[PDB]
RNA sequence: GAGCUAGCCCUGGCCAGGGUGAAGCUGGGGUGAGACCCAGUGGAGGCCCGAACCGGUGGGGGAUGCAAACCCCUCGGAUGA
RNA sequence: GAAUGCCGGCAUGAGUAACGAUAAAGAGGGUGAGAAUCCCUCUCGCCGUAAGCCCAAGGGUUCCUACGCAAUGGUCGUCAGCGUAGGGUUAGGCGGGACCUAAGGUGAAGCCGAAAGGCGUAGCCGAAGGGCAGCCGGUUAAUAUUCCGGCCCUUCCCGCAGGUGCGAUGGGGGGACGCUCUAGGCUAGGGGGACCGGAGCCAUGGACGAGCCCGGCCAGAAGCGCAGGGUGGGAGGUAGGCAAAUCCGCCUCCCAACAAGCUCUGCGUGGUGGGGAAGCCCGGGUGACAACCCCCCGAAGCCAGGGAGCCAAGAAAAGCCUCUAAGCACAACCUGCGGGAACCCGUACCGCAAACCGACACAGGUGGGCGGGUGCAAGAGCACUCAGGCGCGCGGGAGAACCCUCGCCAAGGAACUCUGCAAGUUGGCCCCGUAACUUCGGGAGAAGGGGUGCUCCCUGGGGUGAUGAGCCCCGGGGAGCCGCAGUGAACAGGCUCUGGCGACUGUUUACCAAAAACACAGCUCUCUGCGAACUCGUAAGAGGAGGUAUAGGGAGCGACGCUUGCCCGGUGCCGGAAGGUCAAGGGGAGGGGUGCAAGCCCCGAACCGAAGCCCCGGUGAACGGCGGCCGUAACUAUAACGGUCCUAAGGUAGCGAAAUUCCUUGUCGGGUAAGUUCCGACCUGCACGAAAAGCGUAACGACCGGAGCGCUGUCUCGGCGAGGGACCCGGUGAAAUUGAACUGGCCGUGAAGAUGCGGCCUACCCGUGGCAGGACGAAAAGACCCCGUGGAGCUUUACUGCAGCC
RNA sequence: CGAUGUCGGCUCGUCGCAUCCUGGGGCUGAAGAAGGUCCCAAGGGUUGGGCUGUUCGCCCAUUAAAGCGGCACGCGAGCUG
RNA sequence: UGGGAGAGGGUGGUGGAAUUCCCGGAGUAGCGGUGAAAUGCGCAGAUACCGGGAGGAACGCCGAUGGCGAAGGCAGCCACCUGGUCCACCCGUGACGCUGAGGCGCGAAAGCGUGGGGAGCAAACCGGAUUAGAUACCCGGGUAGUCCACGCCCUAAACG
RNA sequence: CCGAGGGUAGGGCCCGUGACUGGGGCGAAGUCGUAACAAGGUAGCUGUACCGGAAGGUGCGGCUGGAU
RNA sequence: GCGGGGUGGAGCAGCCUGGUAGCUCGUCGGGCUCAUAACCCGAAGGUCGUCGGUUCAAAUCCGGCCCCCGCAACCA
């Protein structure tokens, strides 16, 4: 059937993305987390 | 004078529609006509806020002059009536004798080709707009202002119309089509004449397609639910209200006042509604 | 978190073929004038049959499955909420 | 040593289930250490509105070539979407950006919020919408509207010529719009040709033929032709389009008004450039100087901003054209010609799937376009088949039970069973015919029946063309032929009678309920005078609504018909400037503390004092409620009648053993041989009843009852047959479960149901196909039940708070 | 209660005997026939339908007869629901 | 041809008296109602009186034993539109007449549908009296309806 | 070919009959009230509407076949 | 199981709070009327369901018994 998980690129940017998050207070405090655990990428990656 | 079908399917057989008979021109007038944003009842939070909204035909907002006393003494001719999706009522184009064209609501018994005007001095014929204070006591009336310069709030709908019962001071008396008994300066300008298209009333949906293509989406009971959403909610089996029949929000809607009271206008309204 | 799902908004797209034959219009008849009757034309409809498409009625199968809801037969809607 | 402990390792089940659609294979020849599985050939089968082809998402090198086979591939592997390496994606015209707006988002000005932040006009962003200039063919192993060939076109810069009041983010026009139906003329596509071109073929009884087989085009500037769209011309006045305006709007006058003219697209033709089959040789060559023509069918696509009808009344902005303002008129814009300039990103490949979403090379899910031919009335249905693509990544045997999917069955024909569940029957088209009832539409495909192929003769009308031949499309009549059978295959209703519920088409518990539930038009009550009520928000601000009582909110009821009784004592709502009570506050009789005292400080009666409550009324389609006992008629029985008590008032019409009736399978009637169900009645209604509506109602229903006809493997009662499994062999190889086990029966005993204790009996050791009585078999720390001063949802005249409102 | 699935049907039986029939008896208010009652006897047999979920029961048509009980109210790792 | 009386019909308009409700003023202990009462109303200020407003229905005197119409029926006043009818003159047509099964139209009240309207009155209904009872007659309330528009119904002691 | 008639299916008319149900007629001495005839103790009758154990009552309009 | 009830002939007060039985109707007697009903004047009638008990004293308060109405009988 149909299932959950539907990739669209422009819907993953505009609502994970860097400037999302930048956008907003717990946005910001998630990259300032993913950051301070070191993570390798802050943010899903998306093909543009 | 209503039109009525055959019932050549179920839902036709109740169906009925206005005869259009009096509208004479059928595409809007281009540079009076702007998009109407439909909401679907959501409000700038995104949030519904009145239950119940969406879906309808797409449609075009028609400019209204609700103001007239702009264009004194400008005389112009009802160039043609139109059908109107955002009101009740008919509309009547205008053409000034100014090369401006514009809207108005087209009161009953107003003819393409005749000549209206506004004015203190504007002959009482069907069509013209004065100031309350120089219209004979006695006369029906339309399109009414409820303050001076603000625009016409009052009675608007297809074949409402306000009747002037005498004067007092500064203002003049109405029976609004409510039936309230009501003060309103005589300086609020003011159109002679019902509001045409009286037959709007006897119209007959006919079937629940025809409610949805005006933009109203299925009404569900309260007593239709559960008790998280709505006091009638719940019950095993059909129930009475077994409570003050009450709204989704708790408060009783069967007689329950709900004017605020010590609201500035009650100095100005005489007797409240009749039936 | 509304890339599933529910509603609404904006902009596009889709619905083989066949059947029924509303109003209207024309002519004919009728009448003081009418209503009305007949025929032709006309092509209405949450109209009819039926694919695509949208469903999921009954039964069978599957049940460490092909599948954490599927498969077969059958069945509902298919110009419309 | 135990925690259904945690991590890891390894066992058991077991060579067991399985190896993922039953579209299907066989052989010959290659290659190689090794071949059912790789390559080639022939034969066979499968898809063909797809299982072919193109595009968009998503994916991200998976593309192509060489070299490999440890792992990945459900087997194998020499092969591969796998490993290594090298190569491959080329644009002014295709798509997006250097253009425009949509919702929405953002947001100078402004507003609001303890902070974080929330709003918000203009503006800006935002696309599959608007606007915008490239078509045919060739070429690579792999790209091509990109490279190349031919033939075209756009913008920008500059220059030349000619023209003009040039000039804009400003004004105006335009862009610019729905649904159904649809005309004319074309194109796409297709059928046929006795015509044109072609390698060849004559078989096996016949055919050297007006034979068979193959093909018979594509693109193309200007001009021309056919078909369409769009668009009146001139003058005078002007106060409106927030400056101006010769523009646009308005008024008047003249001319032209189904036209023409001008303009703009489609199609045709068109210099020219391309393409070009079978077959036969080895993707290439030839065929070939290939031919490239005529007739028919014909779109849903084109002309297009076409037409008509209808109500539910159908985006914006730019490009474009026109107007003027500053300014500038040595400019500048317009037109033609010329040269120069023309950027960034994508382009491979998969794309109904083995490369996307489903953990898998997963019978699932995934938007758009093209989708040939014949026949069946049509069609995208169905059967076959073209182009193209496949035989689904374990096989070989066997021919048991049993399972699935399928075929047939004597006699009977629902006797099966909760139930005709299931499966039969029926089945398309044409014609005949068709009942109650009805809201006059319907019910209706009612029911029921007849016809259906092929041949010969005669004949009517239409499209095209020419008015004719040919082609194609509808028909009518006669005479015949064959079969068991003519919609000969495939696709394609079983029907009738009668109740209950719901009017109706719709909607719902994604994944156990599709219904009588929800919705629904319609009906009523009620709130709301507009800065509306109401809703979201602390707020600003929004929705309501750019609406205005024929409107908007809330509630119940639920098409329609005939109707909807009585009770206002209690709760609610509505009204009531009296009275009663009432808080802070006002008041200050009278006290108190302290000081030597002026004073400072504390308490404080009467009395004035709001909403609320009390109090007086009203109100039922507001919450709701609508009696008991005893007696009475000239047979009896029963009580029209009466007596009395109680209530706020004592249930009206209609209906009634009901989706409601306990006793109950009430009683009686109908149907049956027989009827706890069903239908019709009766009425002592345990416990109907009038908008939580009462009683009906044509039509409707994958709803739920009852009956009948038709037909059947449902059954009596089973039999045979088919394929996929099951079985045997080669390959690969799980699972839950498992204290260990050397694990019988009976009668007892035992914590009360013993392989495991007693006594007896029976029993050689180990497997394979099978069946399920037991191992209180497995799975899940029982959902029931209780317990816990355990939890959560829900309710209220439980308690206590809070929003909100007064 | 870290699960002993449950009415009825179906299928498959098997056992008990307080015996429904068939076999053998005594007594009879047993003339014969046909009954009643009691004894012995478990070898075999013990029908098909209408109603209802039913077990039971009522009914229809037959029969030699249309028996009653146990087996986790036998039997859902056998089916139904 | 000329002339006449009339509530004949239809449409639009409009005038006064009265009842009721509402606002204001003044004023106080009752009003109302009947056979007699009670219910009801009234110190929360009623009845009675004055000013103002809204609204609906009906038209006093003229009015008659009258007029008009086919009947049902028609009554303030005004305008428009329109039917029937009588008289006079003796001008025109030249039997063109009478009746009329069917058909068609009209048709009081009540009643029905859809909107409106609603003062007074008032079936139903409630209450107070009477009575053995009183589902009546009398009293206080009171919903349809009475009124308008359009569409139905088609009855009558539609009688002379 | 027609054809008596047989068969299948579906309509129309008529008769008989049916649990039960509606009123009707009749029946020496039943129960309740007293509507009409006198102004019948509310003049009656009336068409229609609603209501009531029952006659009836009431509304609206009509008739005199109404007493005064 | 829970609650309520039994009193002149009928239907109801009295019980709670011990001493006292009452209201309407009916029945009997007289009146009015030609007569009956209505109406009017008088009057009779219970010894409180039954058996115990408390008490000076019981319809009354407590207990047992018999009836009579209403309510309840739920989970599997
Ligand atoms: C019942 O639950 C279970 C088993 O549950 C397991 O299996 C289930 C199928 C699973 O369900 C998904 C479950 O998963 C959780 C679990 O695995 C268990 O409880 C078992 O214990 C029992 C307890 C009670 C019962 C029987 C009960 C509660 C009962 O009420 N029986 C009634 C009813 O069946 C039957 N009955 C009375 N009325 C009528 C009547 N009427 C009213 C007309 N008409 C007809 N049948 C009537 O009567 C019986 C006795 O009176 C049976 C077993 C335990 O051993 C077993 O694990
Ligand atoms: C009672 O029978 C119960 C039924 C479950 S109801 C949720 N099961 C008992 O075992
Ligand atoms: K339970
Ligand atoms: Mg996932
Ligand atoms: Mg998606
Ligand atoms: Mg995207
Ligand atoms: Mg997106
Ligand atoms: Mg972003
Ligand atoms: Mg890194
Ligand atoms: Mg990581
Ligand atoms: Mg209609
Ligand atoms: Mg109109
Ligand atoms: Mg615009
Ligand atoms: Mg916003
Ligand atoms: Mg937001
Ligand atoms: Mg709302
Ligand atoms: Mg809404
Ligand atoms: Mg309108
Ligand atoms: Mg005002
Ligand atoms: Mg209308
Ligand atoms: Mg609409
Ligand atoms: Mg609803
Ligand atoms: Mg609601
Ligand atoms: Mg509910
Ligand atoms: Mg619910
Ligand atoms: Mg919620
Ligand atoms: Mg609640
Ligand atoms: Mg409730
Ligand atoms: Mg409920
Ligand atoms: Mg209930
Ligand atoms: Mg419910
Ligand atoms: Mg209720
Ligand atoms: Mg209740
Ligand atoms: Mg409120
Ligand atoms: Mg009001
Ligand atoms: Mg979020
Ligand atoms: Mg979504
Ligand atoms: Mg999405
Ligand atoms: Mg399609
Ligand atoms: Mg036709
Ligand atoms: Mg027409
Ligand atoms: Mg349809
Ligand atoms: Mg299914
Ligand atoms: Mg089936
Ligand atoms: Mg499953
Ligand atoms: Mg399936
Ligand atoms: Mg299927
Ligand atoms: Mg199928
Ligand atoms: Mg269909
Ligand atoms: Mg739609
Ligand atoms: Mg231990
Ligand atoms: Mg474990
Ligand atoms: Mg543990
Ligand atoms: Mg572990
Ligand atoms: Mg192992
Ligand atoms: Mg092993
Ligand atoms: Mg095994
Ligand atoms: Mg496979
Ligand atoms: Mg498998
Ligand atoms: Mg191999
Ligand atoms: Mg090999
Ligand atoms: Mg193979
Ligand atoms: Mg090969
Ligand atoms: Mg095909
Ligand atoms: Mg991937
Ligand atoms: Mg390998
Ligand atoms: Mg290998
Ligand atoms: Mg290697
Ligand atoms: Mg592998
Ligand atoms: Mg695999
Ligand atoms: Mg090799
Ligand atoms: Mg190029
Ligand atoms: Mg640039
Ligand atoms: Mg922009
Ligand atoms: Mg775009
Ligand atoms: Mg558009
Ligand atoms: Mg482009
Ligand atoms: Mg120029
Ligand atoms: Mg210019
Ligand atoms: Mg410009
Ligand atoms: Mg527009
Ligand atoms: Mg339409
Ligand atoms: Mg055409
Ligand atoms: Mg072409
Ligand atoms: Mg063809
Ligand atoms: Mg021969
Ligand atoms: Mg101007
Ligand atoms: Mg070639
Ligand atoms: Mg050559
Ligand atoms: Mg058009
Ligand atoms: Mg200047
Ligand atoms: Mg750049
Ligand atoms: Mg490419
Ligand atoms: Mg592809
Ligand atoms: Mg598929
Ligand atoms: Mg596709
Ligand atoms: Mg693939
Ligand atoms: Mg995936
Ligand atoms: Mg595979
Ligand atoms: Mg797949
Ligand atoms: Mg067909
Ligand atoms: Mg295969
Ligand atoms: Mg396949
Ligand atoms: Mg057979
Ligand atoms: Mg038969
Ligand atoms: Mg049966
Ligand atoms: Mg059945
Ligand atoms: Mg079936
Ligand atoms: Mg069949
Ligand atoms: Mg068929
Ligand atoms: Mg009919
Ligand atoms: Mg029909
Ligand atoms: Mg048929
Ligand atoms: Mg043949
Ligand atoms: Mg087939
Ligand atoms: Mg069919
Ligand atoms: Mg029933
Ligand atoms: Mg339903
Ligand atoms: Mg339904
Ligand atoms: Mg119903
Ligand atoms: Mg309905
Ligand atoms: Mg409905
Ligand atoms: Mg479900
Ligand atoms: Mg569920
Ligand atoms: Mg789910
Ligand atoms: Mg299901
Ligand atoms: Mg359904
Ligand atoms: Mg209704
Ligand atoms: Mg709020
Ligand atoms: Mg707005
Ligand atoms: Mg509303
Ligand atoms: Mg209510
Ligand atoms: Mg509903
Ligand atoms: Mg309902
Ligand atoms: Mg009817
Ligand atoms: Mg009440
Ligand atoms: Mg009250
Ligand atoms: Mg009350
Ligand atoms: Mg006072
Ligand atoms: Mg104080
Ligand atoms: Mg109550
Ligand atoms: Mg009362
Ligand atoms: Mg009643
Ligand atoms: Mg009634
Ligand atoms: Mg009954
Ligand atoms: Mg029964
Ligand atoms: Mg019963
Ligand atoms: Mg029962
Ligand atoms: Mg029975
Ligand atoms: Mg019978
Ligand atoms: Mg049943
Ligand atoms: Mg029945
Ligand atoms: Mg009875
Ligand atoms: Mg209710
Ligand atoms: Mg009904
Ligand atoms: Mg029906
Ligand atoms: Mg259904
Ligand atoms: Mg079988
Ligand atoms: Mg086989
Ligand atoms: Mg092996
Ligand atoms: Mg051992
Ligand atoms: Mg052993
Ligand atoms: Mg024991
Ligand atoms: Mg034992
Ligand atoms: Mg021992
Ligand atoms: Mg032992
Ligand atoms: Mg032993
Ligand atoms: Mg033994
Ligand atoms: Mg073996
Ligand atoms: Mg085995
Ligand atoms: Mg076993
Ligand atoms: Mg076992
Ligand atoms: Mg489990
Ligand atoms: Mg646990
Ligand atoms: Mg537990
Ligand atoms: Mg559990
Ligand atoms: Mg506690
Ligand atoms: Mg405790
Ligand atoms: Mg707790
Ligand atoms: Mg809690
Ligand atoms: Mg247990
Ligand atoms: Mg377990
Ligand atoms: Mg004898
Ligand atoms: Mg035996
Ligand atoms: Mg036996
Ligand atoms: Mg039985
Ligand atoms: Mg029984
Ligand atoms: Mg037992
Ligand atoms: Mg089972
Ligand atoms: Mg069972
Ligand atoms: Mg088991
Ligand atoms: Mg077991
Ligand atoms: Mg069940
Ligand atoms: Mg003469
Ligand atoms: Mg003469
Ligand atoms: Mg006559
Ligand atoms: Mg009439
Ligand atoms: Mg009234
Ligand atoms: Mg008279
Ligand atoms: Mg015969
Ligand atoms: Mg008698
Ligand atoms: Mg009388
Ligand atoms: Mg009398
Ligand atoms: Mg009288
Ligand atoms: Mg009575
Ligand atoms: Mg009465
Ligand atoms: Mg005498
Ligand atoms: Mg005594
Ligand atoms: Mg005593
Ligand atoms: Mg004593
Ligand atoms: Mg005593
Ligand atoms: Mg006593
Ligand atoms: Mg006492
Ligand atoms: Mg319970």
């Amino acid at each position: 059937m149909k299932r959950t998980w539907q990739p669209n690129r422009r819907k993953r940017a505009k609502t994970h993305g860097f400037r999302a998050r930048m956008r907003t207070p717990g946005g910001r405090k998630v990259l300032k987390r993913r950051r301070q655990k070191g993570r390798w990428r802050l943010t899903p990656a998306v093909r543009k | 004078a209503v039109k009525k079908f055959k019932p050549y399917t179920p839902s036709r057989r109740f169906m009925t529609v206005a005869d259009f008979s009096e509208i004479t021109k059928t595409e809007p007038e281009k540079s009076l006509v702007k998009p109407l944003k439909k909401t679907g009842g959501r409000n700038n939070q995104g949030r519904i806020t009145v239950r119940f909204r969406g879906g309808g035909h797409k449609r075009l907002y028609r400019i209204i002059d609700f103001k007239r006393w702009d264009k004194v003494g400008i005389p112009a001719k009802v160039a043609a009536i139109e059908y109107d999706p955002n009101r009740s009522a008919r509309i009547a184009l205008l053409h000034y004798v100014d090369g401006e064209k514009r809207y108005i609501i087209a009161p009953d018994g107003l003819q393409v080709g005749q000549q209206v005007v506004a004015g203190p001095d504007a002959p009482i014929q069907v069509g013209n707009a004065l100031p309350l204070r120089f219209i004979p006591v006695g006369t029906v009336v339309h399109a009414v202002e409820l303050e001076p310069k603000k625009g016409a709030k009052l009675a608007r709908a297809a074949g409402t119309s306000a009747q002037i019962q005498g004067r007092e001071g500064d203002y003049v008396i109405l029976r609004l089509p409510s039936g309230e008994l009501r003060k309103v300066h005589g300086e609020c300008y003011a159109t002679v004449g019902a509001v045409g298209n009286a037959d709007h009333k006897n119209i007959v949906l006919g079937k629940a397609g025809r409610s949805r293509w005006l933009g109203r989406r299925p009404h569900v009971r309260g007593a239709a639910m559960n008790p998280v959403d709505h006091p009638h909610g719940g019950g095993e089996g059909r129930a009475p209200r077994g409570r003050p029949p009450a709204s989704p929000w708790g408060w009783q809607t069967k007689g329950l006042k709900t004017r605020k009271r010590r609201k500035p206008s009650s100095r100005f309204i005489i007797a409240r509604r009749k039936k």
